[PDB]
């Protein structure tokens, strides 16, 4: 029902655990989701995708839109979030929070 | 929460951060009479 | 293509023995028995003749593999159909930078050479400086002449389906480009 | 264009052409990027990577997926939207109001979001 | 798998076109440099010889041909490109700006810095140094009317001693189209070279404190034309190794493409001649 | 961090990333050269280049080809040279200076040397 492919050149550039945003999905989604987390997380996977389009496309823009400029921002946020130390699980309560 | 978030920033700590003078050339002003 | 997949499946299931692309030895020997039937007789025949367009199928567009190589080599001519010309507008999408027939000129009637003869190098010119479309006001105007006929050569050689022209009428289309009234 | 007729067929050919112009470019602009290309090619650049949102649509079935709820779009609505596209009538719009959003009336209020 | 490598294959048989036709580009455009030069050359060429028959009769006293006292802070202009593709352009540039930065600080002076480009404009920024004005939009062609407005601002930032106590100009200098470098050199104080042996109105005093912030203008513009076209020649330079390494690309890109090819293909029949013989 | 200490695994991990860093940049290296990347980048490879040639080292074994002698560096001189060299208190060396060395008082004498 869906794929967590762990990528070894996102693993060695800091992104732990390794997923790869693009390829990665659960085709059960937010059906298998706590109500606070199905609307703060309601659409990440999708705007950190394309973010990874986005950061690929404009590598070597020389200057770009400010809504562009915000969402290349926004999108290091979320990476810099998303990580996370081995044997360091988040309950809930607090992933929710995190995610907020 | 928002209200927690903001109280928190206010107090939060963020980690905020040879050549040779006869090499050099010199533009001059030419004057058709000797040197004094 | 669905010629020699059908006769794989009758060779495969009587236990002869497979080759490359699961094919039989025989495949190349299958499809030229079919085309080398087609000729022209001389007139102690009757003079009649039979002209053969074999299509294949290509996948992805590559062209080594067994059937197009085989059938590549035993016919006399090769219009590649491109699906990037396809959607770029050339409809039909005749890769004209690299089909090629080995009847040349002997097939076309004297009004056709008289016009035709310098249209593949005017075409060949043009995609050659195709890259210096975006840089056009610094480009030789020698060249830059070149660089409009090429692109009005190129959207005359387009034709909507299921309408051909006699001969007679594309002689006219193809005076109207290389003789330049088209610029 | 002799079934659907010529406006149809006229807006989808224009449609797939810029999308074969851009899939040629990309390979460029991912290594010389978007700044050396001519302006009418830059211009088409910035036509295609917002076509490409457009052509993305909130299904009804993807409730789970999106959170929003779906929508369904018309076939002229669709053909007017695409017409408008192609000439650049939209080209002031930024490119992120286009992603997800159906038809033309939801692009306005998603626009003026942002 | 043979997929990827059909793809960098057509994608580098893209940027070879590209290249080539960026290097064929160059090539006009140094042509074009070179006929601008030589067509403001000879308007420098006389009011040098203007500027030398009122200096021998000037009192030679203006600012600009006196050096100060103690000299604590210095003017530089760098001159930079404003599009990429440049290779060694502004690293040769700015390498020479940071060794005179390295000078002044070792004689005593600190470097106050005008920026022209924004290639440059953009390594001054991320390394922390204030530019104190800048200029870009047209180091592809410059046009006297650029070099006025740099020349009125370096002399009036001078004439102030915030102010400065001299001035340079990091550029290039265009010795043939095979060969150019970066040059730094003092514009202002000036030297004064006597050299072996008319009416003036109203005097020559008033005209040669007139011309020589003209003569000062015409010389940072015969720079920027000489910037333009060492640039487009490195430029060209830079494009020709691009090509050539564009297709020493497909080259290796095609010779793995066919192993691959030749892999596929034998390990196919080694898998339905294994499935005969298993019967 | 649990085995080795957090000294050791934080150099490794900002050693291993500068190295993917510059493994993913070698296709643009390749055709355009140091000088097309950023800033941001061009500082990153300056220093990948340097990090990768101080790997090396000049073998026990190896002497009975080279003959230069062999060297063994402790570990805590390893991590503090790759801290140094990470955070850039060698980037004004040249590339050069920095194969079949050993350890840090080597790099001098060697760097002393040009």
């Amino acid at each position: 029902d869906g794929q967590c492919f762990l990528e070894s050149d996102l693993f060695n550039q800091g992104v732990r655990p390794a997923i790869n945003v693009g390829v990665s999905v659960s085709r059960v989604g937010g059906a298998a989701q706590i109500k606070a987390m199905k609307e703060v997380a309601g659409s990440l996977r999708l705007d950190l995708s394309q973010y990874r389009e986005l950061e690929a496309f404009a590598a070597f823009a020389s200057d770009l839109d400010a809504a562009s400029k915000a969402q290349l921002d926004r999108g290091a946020r979320l990476v810099e979030l998303l990580k996370q130390p081995q044997y360091s699980p988040l309950a809930v309560e607090e992933q929710v929070v995190a995610i907020f | 929460l928002v209200s927690v978030i903001n109280e928190f920033k206010k107090g939060f700590q963020a980690s905020d951060g040879a050549l040779d003078p006869e090499d050099l050339e010199k533009e001059s002003v030419k004057v058709r009479k000797p040197a004094p | 293509s669905k010629q020699a997949d059908a006769y794989r499946a009758i060779s495969l299931l009587l236990r002869r023995p497979p080759g490359r692309e699961a094919f039989p030895g025989d495949v190349f020997y299958l499809h030229s028995r079919l085309l080398e039937r087609c000729a022209k007789l001389s007139d102690e025949l009757g003079g009649g003749s039979m002209t053969g367009l074999p299509i294949i199928e290509t996948k992805a567009n590559d062209i080594s593999a067994f059937i197009p190589t085989n059938v590549i080599s035993i016919t006399d001519g090769q219009c590649f159909l491109e699906s990037d010309l396809f959607n770029q507008g050339v409809r039909p999408a005749i890769n004209v930078g690299v089909s090629v027939s080995r009847v040349g000129g002997a097939a076309q009637i004297k009004a056709m050479k008289e016009v035709a003869g310098s249209l593949r190098l005017d075409l060949s010119q043009y995609r050659e400086l195709e890259a210096f479309a975006a840089f056009a006001s610094d480009l030789d105007a020698a060249s830059k002449a070149q660089l409009d006929r090429g692109a009005r050569l190129v959207e005359l050689l387009k034709q909507p389906q299921y309408s051909p022209l006699a001969v007679e009428e594309q002689v006219v289309a193809i005076f109207l480009g290389t003789q330049g009234h088209l610029d | 264009p002799a079934i659907v007729g010529d406006e149809h067929y006229r807006v989808a050919q224009e449609v797939i052409r810029i999308l074969q112009r851009y899939k040629d470019l990309q390979d460029i602009i991912a290594i010389l990027g978007i700044d050396e290309l001519s302006e009418e090619d830059k211009q088409l650049v910035n036509r295609a990577r917002r076509i490409e949102r457009f052509l993305s649509q909130n299904m009804m079935a993807a409730e789970q997926f999106t959170g929003q709820p779906g929508s369904t779009v018309p076939l002229k609505e669709t053909i007017e939207a695409f017409d408008k596209l192609t000439k650049g009538e939209f080209d002031h719009l930024p490119e992120q109001a286009f992603f997800l959003i159906g038809g033309l009336d939801d692009l306005a209020k998603k626009a003026e979001s942002l | 798998t043979l997929r990827e490598l059909r793809g960098r294959i057509r994608s580098a048989g893209s940027i070879k076109k590209i290249t080539k036709a960026q290097e064929l580009i160059a090539t006009s455009r140094i042509a074009k440099a070179q006929a601008r030069v030589e067509a403001a050359r000879p308007y420098a060429a006389e009011i040098t010889n203007m500027l030398t028959e009122l200096a021998g009769a000037s009192a030679l006293d203006h600012p600009l041909l006196v050096e100060r006292k103690q000299p604590k802070r210095a003017g530089v202009l760098v001159v930079s490109s404003d599009r990429g593709l440049c290779g060694a352009y502004n690293a040769n540039v700015l390498r020479r700006a940071e060794e005179l930065f390295s000078l002044l600080r070792d004689e005593g002076k600190d470097p106050v810095l005008y920026v022209v480009g924004r290639k440059a404009l953009g390594y001054f920024s991320f390394r922390q140094r204030t530019v104190v004005e800048s200029w870009t939009g047209f180091s592809e062609r410059p046009t006297y009317e650029n070099a006025r407005e740099i020349a009125d601002t370096l002399v009036n930032a001078f004439m102030a001693g915030l102010g400065v106590d001299e001035l340079h100009i990091v550029f290039t200098e265009f010795r043939s189209m095979l060969s150019q470098t970066a040059v730094a050199r003092r514009a202002a104080p000036m030297e004064v070279e006597y050299v072996g042996e008319y009416s003036f109105e109203p005097d020559p005093e008033t005209l040669f404190d007139a011309l020589l912030p003209r003569y000062i203008a015409t010389r940072v513009y015969a720079a920027l034309l000489e910037a333009a076209a060492s640039e487009s020649a490195s430029r060209r330079r830079a494009m020709k190794s691009a090509t050539d390494n564009a297709d020493d690309l497909i080259k290796a890109l095609t010779l793995a493409a066919n192993r691959e090819r030749q892999a596929q293909i034998t390990q196919e029949i080694s898998e339905i001649v294994g499935g005969a013989n298993a019967l």
